[PDB]
C-alpha cells in the first residue's frame, strides 16, 4: 500500500487561517478526500474531490490538490473546529484504500501552561499485598498534549507503563495521568524512581526513592 | 436521509468471534460499495476493504485477509462483519462507510466514502466482573507544593466500566479530579482520583475516598491519612 | 484534392482526437500524407493494427461520411457512457476521449455481458474502428470492469478475433502506463458485425462510409 504522510499535530489561533497537507506519491492524478472526527463521533466528510463541499459545510472549509501534496484549509477557524482530520486516496497498485495517518487540530483558545506533576510512591497497604503501583499525576497544562517516560536509576524503562489521554480539568485546563506497574522486589532494588513528562519541548520531572 | 446504522457494542473472551451489523438505508443498497474501517483507541484509521452488494464480491485488505470475513444480506439491506480468533489488538470501534462519491474519470475510477455508520464499539478481555483494589495515595512532604497538599486513591485492576468516587460522601468537590480509566494488559481497568488540599487542612481534616463499582455490587470508603 | 492534416497523423484524424477534429471535414480527397505514426500520435498510447493498410485503403475516397454507428446515449443502457474520460486526451483544459470512440465502464457495481451488432444498409464500404484496454494493474482492472477474465470478441465476414487483455505494467507513455490497442475492419455493404464483451471494450461510436472510386 502506497503511503499517505500527514503531520501529527497542527496548531492555530482562532480567526487564523488552518492549513493541513497529505503528501503521497502523485496525488495530484487523485481526487483526495477529507474527513472530521471529533472526539466520540464517527468521521464527517467535510471535503471531497479536492475542493468541492457537501451540503451542510461552510465556505470556511477548502482544499487543494497539485504534484505529491493535497492540502486542506480552514480559514477564520472556531474552537468547534478542533478534531482529527484524515485524507483517503485509492491506491490502483494495491487496490487498497488508504488513510492518512491523521492530523491533531488544537485551536489556542486559552494561554499556555507549563503542566504540574505529582508522582506517588508505592502505597503500604498495596505493598502488603505483594503489588506495586508508581502513580504521576499531571495537571493545570495548556494545550492537551503531553509525552511521558519512566526512569529507574537512570535508565529508561518501558515494561508495565499505561498513560492516560489528557483530558480537562474543572479550570478548563488539561490533566493526565501514567502508572507504572512493578513488584514491591523491583521497588525496593533501585535507588529511585522518575516520572519525566514533556509538554511543548519541555521537562518537568519528578523522583521517588523507597527509603524516603 | 442517508443513513448507516450498526449493532450495539460487544465484549468478547480472546480467541472468540464477534458478527457486526451495519443497517443501509435512504438509497438502493446494491448500487455503492460498503467499506470497513478499524480505529483502535487514540489511533488512526485502518481500511479493512469493501464489499460489492450487488454480485457479493469482496477485496479484504492484506492486514485483516484470513480472520475477517464480509457478507450482505440484500434482502434487509444489511452489510456483515464478522471477525474470528479475536485478540486484545482488535479491541477498537468498527465503522461502516459506503462509497457514495462518483468518480469522474478512469484514471482515478474509486468511490470515495461519503457516509459513515455510528461505530460498534468492540472490547477483547479475558477478565471476567471483578471489583477494584482500592488504595490511598497518602499525602507527604514530597507532595506539598506552596502549601497544598494533594491526596488522592488508586482504583485497581476492576471489570468492567465504570467506577464513581467521591470525596466525603460529596462534601469535598474542590480540587478533585478523577481521571479516566485505563486498560491494562491484564484485561482489567484502573484509574486515580486526586485531590488538592491546603497543607493546613490535614490532621484536623478527614478524607475519604467513596469508591463505587456498580457491576460488582462493590462499595469501598478508603482513608487517606499522612504518613 | 489533398487533405491536410496539418499537425496530426492518420491515427489520430481516424480515431478523432480532441486536438485533431478542429482543422478537418472533407469528403472527395486523394491525397492523405500529412505526418507518419508518432508514439504520441494517438492521445492515449497504444498500438494501430494494420496502420500501413489503413493508409491504402484512404487513398484516394471519393465519398466520405461520418455516422453515428452505436449512438452513445441508446446503444449502451446497462454501462456507463459518460466516465470514459482522461487526461491524455484532454481538451480545453478538461478530460476528454476519442470524438469517435466510446470508454465503457461499469454501472452500479456490474459490467453485464454486453452484445451489439449493426447491419451496413449504408450501400458502401463501412471502415469501423474499436480499441481494447489494457490496463496497467488489477486494482484499475477490477474497478472499471469487475470480472478479471475479460474478453472482448469482433465477429463479421471479413473479421473475427476474440482479445483477452493482459494486465502489463508498461513505461509511462502520455501520463500512462497503461494501453489500449486499435483495430478495424471493412463492414461489407449488407454484412453484420457484432461486438461482445464483459470488459476493456472501448466501442466504436462513429464510423465512416467510404467509397474509393
Ligand atoms: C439490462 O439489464 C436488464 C436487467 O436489469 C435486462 O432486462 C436488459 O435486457 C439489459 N439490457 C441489455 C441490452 O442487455
Amino acid at each position: 500500500q502506497s503511503v499517505l504522510t500527514q503531520p501529527p499535530s497542527v496548531s492555530v489561533a482562532p480567526g487564523q487561517t488552518a492549513r493541513i497537507t497529505c503528501g503521497g506519491n502523485n496525488i495530484g492524478s487523485k481526487s483526495v478526500h477529507w474527513y472530521q472526527q471529533k472526539p466520540g463521533q464517527a468521521p464527517v466528510l467535510v471535503v471531497y474531490d479536492d475542493s468541492d463541499r457537501p451540503s451542510g459545510i461552510p465556505e470556511r472549509f477548502s482544499g487543494s490538490n497539485s504534484g505529491n501534496t493535497a492540502t486542506l484549509t480552514i480559514s477564520r477557524v472556531e474552537a468547534g473546529d478542533e478534531a482529527d482530520y484524515y485524507c483517503q486516496v485509492w491506491d490502483s497498485s494495491s487496490d487498497h484504500v488508504v488513510f492518512g495517518g491523521g492530523t491533531k487540530l488544537t485551536v489556542l483558545g486559552q494561554p499556555k501552561a507549563a503542566p504540574s506533576v505529582t508522582l506517588f510512591p508505592p502505597s503500604s497497604e498495596e505493598l502488603q499485598a505483594n503489588k506495586a503501583t508508581l502513580v504521576c499525576l499531571i495537571s493545570d497544562f495548556y494545550p492537551g498534549a503531553v509525552t511521558v517516560a519512566w526512569k529507574a536509576d537512570s535508565s529508561p524503562v518501558k515494561a508495565g507503563v499505561e498513560t492516560t489521554t489528557p483530558s480537562k480539568q474543572s479550570n478548563n485546563k488539561y490533566a493526565a495521568s501514567s502508572y507504572l506497574s512493578l513488584t514491591p522486589e523491583q521497588w525496593k532494588s533501585h535507588r529511585s524512581y522518575s516520572c519525566q513528562v514533556t509538554h511543548e519541548g519541555s521537562t518537568v520531572e519528578k523522583t521517588v526513592a523507597p527509603t524516603e | 436521509q442517508v443513513q448507516l446504522v450498526q449493532s450495539g457494542a460487544e465484549v468478547k473472551k480472546p480467541g472468540a468471534s464477534v458478527k457486526v451489523s451495519c443497517k443501509a438505508s435512504g438509497y438502493t443498497f446494491t448500487g455503492y460499495y460498503m467499506h470497513w474501517v478499524r480505529q483502535a483507541p487514540g489511533q488512526g484509521l485502518e481500511w479493512m476493504g469493501w464489499i460489492n452488494p450487488n454480485s457479493g464480491g469482496t477485496n479484504y485488505a492484506q492486514k485483516f485477509q484470513g480472520w475477517v470475513t464480509m457478507t450482505r444480506d440484500t434482502s434487509i439491506s444489511t452489510a456483515y462483519m464478522e471477525l474470528s480468533r479475536l485478540r486484545s489488538d482488535d479491541t477498537a470501534v468498527y465503522y461502516c462507510a459506503r462509497g457514495g462519491l462518483e468518480p469522474r474519470s478512469v484514471d482515478y475510477y474509486y468511490y470515495g466514502m461519503d457516509v459513515w455508520g455510528q461505530g460498534t464499539t468492540v472490547t477483547v478481555s479475558s477478565a471476567s466482573t471483578k471489583g477494584p483494589s482500592v488504595f490511598p495515595l497518602a499525602p507527604s512532604s514530597k507532595s506539598t507544593s506552596g502549601g497544598t497538599a494533594a491526596l488522592g486513591c488508586l482504583v485497581k485492576d476492576y471489570f468492567p466500566e465504570p467506577v464513581t468516587v467521591s470525596w466525603n460522601s460529596g462534601a469535598l468537590t474542590s480540587g478533585v479530579h478523577t481521571f479516566p480509566a485505563v486498560l491494562q494488559s491484564s484485561g482489567l481497568y484502573s484509574l486515580s482520583s486526586v485531590v488538592t488540599v491546603p497543607s493546613s487542612s490535614l490532621g484536623t481534616q478527614t478524607y475519604i475516598c467513596n469508591v463505587n463499582h456498580k457491576p460488582s455490587n462493590t462499595k469501598v470508603d478508603k482513608r487517606v491519612e499522612p504518613k | 484534392a489533398p487533405l491536410q492534416l496539418g499537425n496530426c497523423s492518420i491515427a489520430g484524424w481516424i480515431l478523432g482526437n480532441p486536438e485533431c477534429e478542429s482543422l478537418f471535414s472533407k469528403e472527395s480527397w486523394s491525397y492523405i500524407a500529412e505526418t507518419p505514426n508518432s508514439e504520441n500520435g494517438t492521445c492515449y498510447p497504444g498500438y494501430f493494427a494494420d496502420y500501413e493498410e489503413l493508409r491504402e485503403q484512404l487513398s484516394s475516397v471519393s465519398s466520405f461520411e461520418r455516422f453515428e454507428i452505436f449512438p452513445k446515449e441508446s446503444s449502451w443502457p446497462n454501462h456507463t457512457v459518460t466516465k470514459g474520460v482522461t487526461a491524455s486526451c484532454s481538451h480545453n483544459g478538461k478530460s476528454s476521449f476519442y470524438r469517435n470512440l466510446l470508454w465503457l465502464t461499469e454501472k452500479n457495481g456490474l459490467y453485464p455481458n454486453l452484445s451489439k451488432s449493426y447491419v451496413n444498409n449504408k450501400e458502401k464500404e463501412v471502415l469501423v474502428l474499436w480499441g481494447v484496454h489494457h490496463p496497467s494493474n488489477i486494482g484499475d482492472q477490477r474497478a472499471i470492469y469487475h470480472t478479471e477474465n475479460a474478453y472482448v470478441s469482433v465477429v463479421s465476414s471479413h473479421y473475427s478475433r476474440r482479445f483477452t487483455p493482459e494486465i502489463a505494467k508498461r513505461p509511462k507513455v502520455r501520463d500512462q502506463e497503461g494501453r489500449i490497442n486499435y483495430y478495424w475492419t471493412l463492414l461489407e455493404p449488407g454484412d453484420t458485425i457484432i461486438f461482445e464483451a464483459n470488459g476493456n471494450l472501448i466501442a466504436p461510436w462513429y464510423a465512416f462510409a467510404l467509397s474509393r472510386g
